[PDB]
C-alpha cells in the first residue's frame, strides 16, 4: 500500500506537470504567429514592389 | 507647289518648325509616376506572379 500511495502521487504530480508543455507550446505557437503574418506581409509588399 | 513665292516657303517653314519644336517639347517633357516614359530609351518590366 505504501509504493502504491507513492506511486499515485507520483502519477498525479506527473500529470499536473504534463499541461506546462502544452501551456508553452501553446505560448510559442501564439508568439510565432506573428512572424507567420509578418512574413507574409513582407512578401506581399515585395510582390508589389517587384 | 511651285506657284508659291519665297516669301510663302519662308512662311510655310515658321509653321514647319513650330510643328518640330512642339513634338520635341510633348516628346521629352511627357511624364508618368516620376518616370518619363517618353523621354530616354529604357525598358520596364511588370511582374505579373507570386
Amino acid at each position: 500500500a505504501n509504493r502504491f500511495t507513492s506511486n499515485i502521487k507520483g502519477l498525479t504530480q506527473a500529470a499536473r506537470n504534463a499541461n506546462d508543455g502544452i501551456s508553452v507550446a501553446q505560448t510559442t505557437e501564439g508568439a510565432l504567429s506573428e512572424i507567420n503574418n509578418n512574413l507574409q506581409r513582407i512578401r506581399e509588399l515585395t510582390v508589389q514592389a517587384s | 507647289t511651285g506657284t508659291n513665292s519665297d516669301s510663302d516657303l519662308d512662311s510655310i517653314q515658321d509653321e514647319i518648325k513650330s510643328r518640330l519644336d512642339e513634338i520635341d517639347r510633348v516628346s521629352g517633357q511627357t511624364q508618368f509616376n516620376g518616370v518619363n516614359v517618353l523621354a530616354k530609351d529604357g525598358s520596364m518590366k511588370i511582374q505579373v506572379g507570386a
